[PDB]
RNA sequence: UGCCAGCCACCGCGGUCAUACGAUUAACCCAAAUUAAUAGAUCCACGGCGUAAAGAGUGUUUAAGAAAAAAAAUCACAAU
């Protein structure tokens, strides 16, 4: 979301945010099902299924996107370009 | 067991493809009459196809058959030979308007 | 709210996800309309490639037997004299009699052209239909 | 309370139970010329499943296919229209503009055959108002604007998760639309059997919840 | 019953062949100032102009007989990934209906 | 104090209202250690080569390799 002001961005993303959810799939509601690996554009990003007690050793743009899915034990190393959108 | 399916064969009502004028006659550097035809009266060029309208095959026989008769001798060079004026008009082009 | 991403999934998909996660508390009418006789393809968003190289589509020509006949008529006699109506969904044309007749004395096992094809026009004047051909 | 969700659940458990079935044939379909396409030089990629083939260059859609769609779609209009939703014709073709404003309104309906403003769907509640209802369901009789590329309510209905039922001629892109019914949305008798057809099935189902109605009132 | 493709075997239109140069019976189901809105029962209607000859005979309703040159009038232009409809079909309008 | 005096690993700071200099007050962080300097450990491409560094002006053979399933050598036109 993008304004003027600060206050008025932060509160034009969140709302806007509200409206583009996924549903993530969940294994065993801890980690993902399988190891993905992804190129989107330049950026690479490679996730690795783990077990129940290794926490969410990520970037950390990944962490807190995690941290709200609700994915609790994760690897993923980025490569390429880390521009955050991508 | 539906034997009111289609057939694959090759398509019946397909048109035959159209002919140069000249589609297996015999261009010769020799008749001066037939070359002198695809010629502009006034200048002496030689017309393109899409004045002459000439499979490429003839029309490169053409203009190689002009060009050997214009200097073998046969056939002038700058100007329709005005024997030749009055015979059939073939080409698309229209001057006098 | 919902879920605005029309490429993500079928809107079957988002909706009954976006329940799963109690997001959505309040089930659409659609949805049990849906699930009771749901349609033949899942409705996904999809990208319309251009083709490319070798390939080309999968798409049959139609052609039956009769053509093959229509158009040694067509030749010959042109496009028959009583028109053609499209809208009467039983006509049959000039055309259509021209076959049937071929096709009758194909029967007599008649494996010449000329034969089938002169004795169909023949069965034809019989009837009273004028074949006045073309040069 | 309960004997609401029993009228509510009691229909889902019939095929047919509208009986739609008999409001059309193959051969019904075949004399209005549904079956008839475009050139095979406009052909959508999208469509080539549902053409019987190409006849001398004209898409000859198949008709079993249509049928089995129809059925379908019918069958889904009408159960909304029995749970009391709304339903939106949309079209943007200026011949049958009338035609279409016309059985909307015949059907208790509601048509949107003009130009269609940006947010209209996005964003409702600036354009029609503070709060609003949003259609349940809405039906494409023409799948295209009259520039030819897509009609915006396709993707716009979707962005919305709502369902969709859709003629798409055989040009047409039919991958958003929830229940497509391919075949021939040119030619007159075509569009006014398909808006027959849309007109009946909603009629019948408002009737239908009329008298399980008023049958659920003297239950008691 | 009879399957799909049995009716499309038999149907007048797929009777017809190429649709160049076929006489066909067609109805004015429109018209504007000179334009002929016919409809000859293939897919689009066709537009021909309202002859000098008998200018009033031609209504709303009324049958003429065309000589049908394409049944859509449809090209690729240069740039473009598919063809560009008109749609419309392009016929001349012959006489009316003699009967 | 005033583009001076000075500061910084990198971006940079100092022109009269400096959280960046110098000192004070408060804080933070390590702790019998703490900073600085220098050497290591680690770190480049199983990535790339139209426009960013990069397909070498052209063809043939040598060496070396690949053969991994199905076939082919060949006819209007301005090679030399
Ligand atoms: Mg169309
Ligand atoms: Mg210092
Ligand atoms: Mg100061
Ligand atoms: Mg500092
Ligand atoms: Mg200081
Ligand atoms: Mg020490
Ligand atoms: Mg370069
Ligand atoms: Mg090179
Ligand atoms: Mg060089
Ligand atoms: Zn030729």
């Amino acid at each position: 979301g993008k304004a003027t002001e600060r206050a008025d961005a932060f509160r034009k993303a969140k709302n806007r945010a509200v409206h583009y959810l996924h549903y993530i799939e969940r294994y065993e509601d801890h980690t993902i099902y399988h190891d993905i690996s992804l190129k989107f554009k330049r950026t690479h990003i490679k996730m690795k299924k783990q077990p129940r007690g290794y926490g969410l050793h990520c970037h950390r743009a990944i962490m807190t996107i995690c941290r709200l899915i609700g994915i609790k034990d994760l690897y993923a190393k980025v490569s390429g370009s880390v521009n955050m959108l991508n | 067991s539906n034997e009111d399916l289609p057939v694959p064969m090759e398509n019946p009502y397909k048109e035959p493809l159209k002919k140069c004028i000249l589609c297996e006659k015999h261009v010769d550097y020799k008749n001066v009459q037939l070359l002198s035809q695809f010629i502009s009266p006034f200048t002496g060029c030689i017309y393109g196809r899409h004045i002459t309208g000439l499979c490429g095959k003839k029309q490169k026989e053409i203009t190689k058959a002009i060009k050997r008769a214009q200097i073998l001798g046969f056939m002038p060079v700058t100007y329709k030979d005005p024997a030749y004026l009055k015979d059939p008009k073939v080409c698309n082009i229209k001057y006098r308007e | 709210a919902g879920s605005r991403l029309e490429t993500v999934g079928s809107i079957f998909s988002r909706t009954r996800d976006l329940i799963r996660a109690g997001v959505l508390k309040e089930k659409p009418l659609w949805l049990d309309i849906y699930n009771a006789f749901p349609p033949l393809r899942e409705p996904v968003f999809r990208r319309p490639r251009l083709r490319y190289g070798k390939a080309k589509a999968a798409v049959q020509d139609i052609f039956y037997h009769e053509d093959r006949i229509r158009a040694k008529f067509y030749s010959a006699y042109g496009s028959g004299p009583k028109a053609f109506d499209l809208f009467n969904p039983n006509f049959k044309s000039t055309c259509q009699r021209f076959v049937e007749k071929y096709i009758e004395l194909q029967r007599l096992g008649e494996t010449d052209e000329e034969k089938l094809f002169v004795e169909a026009g023949k069965a034809l004047l019989a009837e009273g239909v004028t074949l006045r051909r073309v040069g | 309370n309960d004997l609401r969700d029993r009228i509510l659940s009691e229909p889902l458990k019939h095929a047919d139970f509208f009986n739609l079935k008999e409001l059309f044939s193959v051969r019904s379909l075949f004399d209005a010329r549904v079956h008839l396409g475009h050139k095979a030089g406009c052909r959508h990629r999208f469509m080539e499943p549902y053409l019987f083939g190409s006849r001398l260059g004209q898409d000859i859609i198949d008709l079993e296919q249509t049928a089995a769609h129809l059925q379908l779609a019918l069958n889904f209009t009408a159960h909304v229209a029995y749970r009391e939703g709304i339903i939106l014709f949309v079209s943007r073709h200026r011949q049958f503009a009338h035609l279409i404003e016309t059985t909307a309104r015949d059907c208790g309906e509601y048509a949107h055959t003009r130009y269609f403003k940006g947010g209209l769907l996005t964003n409702a509640p600036l354009l029609l108002g503070p709060g609003v209802r949003l259609p349940d369901l809405i039906i494409f009789l023409h799948t295209l604007n009259n520039v030819f590329e897509p009609h915006v309510a396709v993707r716009d209905a979707a962005k919305m998760n709502i369902p969709t039922v859709g003629i798409v001629d055989t040009n047409c892109n039919p991958a958003l639309i929830t229940y497509p019914v391919p075949g021939n949305d040119d030619s007159p008798p075509a569009v006014r059997l398909f808006c027959r057809l849309f007109q009946v099935a909603i009629s019948r189902a408002k009737e239908k919840r009329r008298q399980v109605e008023a049958l659920y009132r003297l239950q008691g | 019953v009879e399957s799909f493709a049995s009716m499309l075997r038999h149907s007048p239109l797929t009777q017809m062949g190429p649709a160049k140069n076929k006489l066909v019976i067609g109805q004015i189901f429109h018209i504007v100032e000179d334009d002929l809105y016919i409809d000859f029962g293939g897919k689009f209607h066709c537009v021909c102009k309202r002859p000098e000859v008998d200018g009033e005979k031609y209504q709303k309703g009324t049958r003429v007989r065309l000589r049908l040159l394409d049944l859509e009038l449809t090209s690729r232009f240069l740039g473009a990934t598919t063809d560009t409809t008109i749609l419309e079909a392009d016929a001349v309008l012959l006489g009316l209906q003699e009967s």
